[PDB]
């Protein structure tokens, strides 16, 4: 899971041109897939 | 305790602006310089002077 | 957390408050801006009438 | 001599001293020391954000026009006194064949990668007894495709000759110098979605053509002396595969090939279906 | 700055919240309303320009 | 944008009272300024922000994001 | 009219301003911020060493 | 002036030329130099000097 | 009749996108007699703005 | 986060919701607590979940 | 509030009287200057580049860009960028290794702090590698903005 490029939740998991236009959709954008990592907030 | 002068009072719609003193604070002590001229160089995002 | 509303709104129990002493104005601690009357051009307060006029 | 200055802080001298850099006030500082090495620096990036010299050459270009503050026969009287120096530097043969080849790129709609990797490719030779003249149109040709092709956008050898007639011999010869020279000096896959686009077809066709054209480079029949054709029956047996009427008799002037060869290359997929379909 | 004024010296207390911050009798001088006008501040660098500018 | 939380005047939570006061005016045909009186806001500080907030939230919503 | 009769400078800061009725006429309020950037010399004396050493 | 002004020094024949303290080459921070305005002219000058006497 | 129409097109395509980028009213030729504000940036900061 | 509300609306929003506070009492501050990082002797924790179901 | 100041209550700030977000974006590209082999979006270490900022790479990944949701500081670096020039000797000739850097990252805005929102790629017009960020700040009102 790496790019998003789509209304298709298209886990691309890209390393280099695995059909960037997504399979189950035609776009060619590349969203870039938020991150895991865990996120601080201060709710002041 | 009590004012003596009653005053105005009510609701009023206001809007907010986009100068924002952030964005306009500035200042500089022995920054980089120019090239040309070799002076204190311009910009506030620059840090100029 | 614990906090208290000096801080932060987040804080507080209080959402309003209310106040008044001297609804007839004995005490002379204003006087009333007015073109006719004080008496015509003022409502009374809901107050008045726990003390005498 | 070589004149060359190393900063050192002459306090700690401890390696190639490790030192940063206070960009905001303009000064270098031995980090492990303290002390300050050199002030007033001189900007690095704003000079780039106040606002081609190498392919040009070392003579220095001028576009040279007309203004606004002075008559329009003074500027006449300027257009026509400003060509005294048009024969002195072989630069106006560098910029002669510039402009060619910039009518020529853009004519062909190419990208500006495309068109200065061909102005570097004339750059490079541009003056040799190998050259030998070739009307400029093998030298220019041969440019243009070796700098089209190194930038990854492979085109076609008869759109080449469409747009610049060069009787498919010279240009091959110089082709072949230029790639002597180039070598001295130091994709058929990209073909299918251009010819896919001037058919107008979705995504899929697309995929399964790079699959059976990977899949039929890999085991055997070369079969048809350069084999973009069998690249291109690759779609044809694609679109057989679909249901969308794209008849050979169509497809033949559609890309400017053989009806024929499209049924040589169908008949040995015919008997070569095995192993060409993904789903 | 037009004339001799606007070019006037001040001691400073240093305040949070930051903003400059003066007295509202020197306004006029400067010519300047709170309307979202800005100032400038020039700190002298030695004893001749710190007392020369104290004392005129 | 949802409805505030809690009027920045007087600190009242306010919130709870907003698809309420919708179905104040869809089924009830009652009159708004009746229906605020009944929802319970009495000063008007607190009026102020249920009668003039602005669903914007739903706008946004008509998206097919991800 | 731009790099002689003036220029650039440096020691210098650029804020908006408001009122204050508690700042006499010589203060003016300074944000700690351009406090902390700006700066200015002094020379070590007997008189100074302890303070300066203390605030060094 | 005699001493510091003749109408036959009025005429130019050997020219100074500027170090490039004068006029530096930018050196334009993204890969290249983009060498500047006042160099571009003497480069000029030069080749049409070696134009005319080459032409005599 | 064909390779001079191609680069026909380039003149005209890119006369018309440059002076609808740069606001000067006029061919690639240093904007003479041309007007300046012509093409500014479309304002954004407001729905009424 | 995926909604379309932003992140920090959420925080903030989160931040106004009164709770239950009879045995305030009871707890101590987080900045006097011996503790560090929220101990149930000085805090409490809570959680959500939503699904566009 | 003479002369058109104004008095503002704290509490409306803190409930949220006047918030607002803010939003601002960054565009990057490779380019090329070729011998048709352009920059790259990479993660420069300590012995690859020249000169390069304390920006403190770590915010970064493998592919040289910066992920969405993370916070970022006023001197975070963003982008990652590396010269790809060839002819310059690039990792054999007047630089250590030290490979082949002369970094040109982009570092963020030197004041704002904000949080990285909606990161995409896609080519260019011509077809290179070409980068957008987006970054959210909140900027809750303060003594000096102007209503
Ligand atoms: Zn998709
Ligand atoms: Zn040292
Ligand atoms: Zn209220
Ligand atoms: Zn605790």
């Amino acid at each position: 899971l790496k790019y998003i490029c789509a209304e298709c939740s298209s886990k691309l998991s890209l390393s280099r041109t695995d059909a960037v236009r997504c399979k189950d959709c035609g776009h060619r954008i590349l969203l870039k897939a938020r991150t895991k990592r865990l996120v601080q907030f201060e709710a002041r | 305790k009590k004012l003596m002068a009653q005053i105005f009072f009510g609701p009023t719609y206001y809007q907010r602006l986009r100068h924002m003193v952030d964005d306009k604070i500035h200042a500089r002590a022995r920054g980089p310089m120019q090239v040309l001229t070799r002076q204190p160089v311009e910009g506030r995002s620059r840090d100029g002077g | 957390k614990k906090g208290i509303a000096k801080e932060h709104a987040k804080w507080g129990p209080a959402a309003a408050i209310e106040f008044e002493y001297d609804p007839w104005n004995k005490l002379k601690h204003t006087d009333y801006w007015y073109e006719q009357d004080s008496a015509k051009e003022w409502p009374q307060s809901k107050n008045c009438e726990y003390e005498d006029p | 001599p070589n004149l060359n200055i190393v900063l050192t802080c002459p306090e700690c001298k401890v390696y190639p001293p490790k030192i940063v850099e206070r960009f905001s006030e303009g000064d270098v500082v031995c980090a492990l020391c303290g002390l300050v090495l050199s002030d007033k620096l001189v900007d690095t990036r704003s000079e780039w954000r106040t606002f081609n010299p190498l392919l040009d050459g070392n003579n220095l270009s001028t576009r040279i026009g007309k203004g606004e503050t002075t008559d329009m026969r003074f500027t006449k009287e300027l257009n026509k006194a400003q060509g005294k120096n048009v024969m002195d530097k072989k630069d106006n043969e560098v910029q002669a064949a510039f402009a060619k080849i910039t009518m020529l790129c853009d004519a062909a709609e190419l990208p500006k990668i495309v068109k200065d990797c061909a102005k570097e490719a004339y750059k490079l030779c541009h003056d040799e007894k190998t050259l030998k003249g070739k009307s400029m149109e093998s030298i220019m040709a041969a440019s243009i495709l070796i700098g089209c092709r190194r930038a990854e956008v492979a085109r076609t050898f008869k759109e080449i000759q469409s747009l610049i007639h060069v009787k498919t011999k010279e240009f091959g010869k110089t082709l072949n110098i230029m790639k002597n020279i180039l070598r001295g000096k130091s994709q058929n896959l990209t073909y299918i979605p251009r010819f896919c686009s001037h058919l107008g077809l979705p995504m899929q066709v697309t995929t399964s053509a790079e699959y059976t054209a990977k899949k039929c480079k890999e085991i055997k029949e070369i079969a048809g002396k350069s084999p973009i054709t069998i690249a291109v029956v690759s779609i044809y047996l694609n679109i057989l595969l679909f249901q969308i009427p794209i008849t050979a008799a169509k497809v033949g002037q559609t890309l400017q090939v053989t009806e024929g060869t499209i049924k040589s290359g169908y008949k040995i997929l015919y008997e070569h279906r095995d192993k060409l379909v993904d789903p | 700055s037009l004339h001799k004024m606007s070019m006037m010296a001040h001691r400073v207390k240093v305040i949070p919240y930051s903003t400059f911050r003066l007295n509202l009798s020197v306004t006029s001088p400067y010519n300047a309303d709170f309307d979202g006008d800005e100032m400038n501040l020039h700190v002298p660098q030695s004893e001749e320009t710190r007392a020369e500018l104290s004392q005129l | 944008m949802i409805v505030p939380v809690r009027c920045f005047s007087c600190g009242k939570v306010v919130g709870d009272k907003w698809e309420s006061y919708l179905n104040l005016l869809q089924e009830d045909e009652l009159d708004e300024g009746t229906a605020l009186s009944r929802l319970g806001l009495k000063r008007y500080c607190c009026r102020r922000m249920i009668l003039t907030h602005v669903d914007l939230i739903e706008k946004f919503l008509r998206y097919n994001p991800l | 009219r731009g790099n002689l009769m003036g220029k650039r400078v440096d020691f210098s800061a650029r804020t908006v301003i408001s009122g204050d009725p508690n700042l006499e006429l010589d203060q003016v309020g300074v944000p700690k911020s351009i406090a902390k950037t700006l700066t200015y010399p002094e020379v070590v004396t007997p008189y100074n060493i302890d303070r300066l050493t203390q605030l060094v | 002036n005699e001493v510091f002004s003749r109408p036959e020094w009025m005429i130019l024949t050997c020219l100074p030329v500027p170090p490039p303290p004068v006029r530096p080459s930018i050196s334009f921070n993204e890969s290249q130099r983009g060498e500047d305005d006042l160099t571009f002219k003497l480069a000029d000058i030069l080749k049409a000097n070696i134009s005319l006497e080459t032409l005599e | 009749f064909n390779m001079k129409l191609a680069i026909n097109a380039k003149t005209i395509t890119s006369g018309l996108k440059y002076a609808l980028a740069t606001g000067n009213w006029g061919e690639q030729k240093k904007a003479m007699s041309s007007r300046a504000g012509v093409s500014q940036v479309l304002n954004r900061y407001t729905y009424s703005s | 986060n995926t909604t379309v509300l932003a992140d920090e609306f959420i925080a903030h929003r989160l931040g106004l919701i009164p709770l239950q506070s009879m045995d305030i009492e009871q707890l101590e501050y987080s900045r006097d607590c011996f503790c560090e990082d929220h101990c149930d002797k000085c805090s409490v924790v809570l959680t959500l979940q939503a699904f566009g179901e | 509030n003479q002369e058109d100041s104004m008095i503002m209550n704290q509490s409306s700030i803190d409930r949220g009287l006047f918030r607002s977000l803010f939003f601002r974006s960054y565009m990057d590209q490779e380019k090329k200057y070729g011998m048709s082999i352009t920059e790259t979006f990479e993660k420069p270490q300590r012995t690859n580049t020249l000169r390069m900022k304390h920006g403190t790479y770590d915010k970064l990944d493998d592919d040289g860009l910066i992920a969405p949701g993370v916070r970022v500081s006023g001197e975070d670096v963003i982008i990652g960028k590396t010269t790809p020039i060839s002819p310059d000797e690039e990792e054999l000739g007047q630089r250590t290794a030290y490979h082949s850097k002369r970094d040109a990252s982009t570092p963020l805005r030197s004041t704002e702090n904000g949080i990285v929102d909606q990161v995409l790629v896609t080519t260019n017009q011509d077809g290179l590698k070409f980068v957008k960020v987006r970054v959210r700040t909140t900027k809750i009102p303060q003594i000096g903005d102007k209503f």
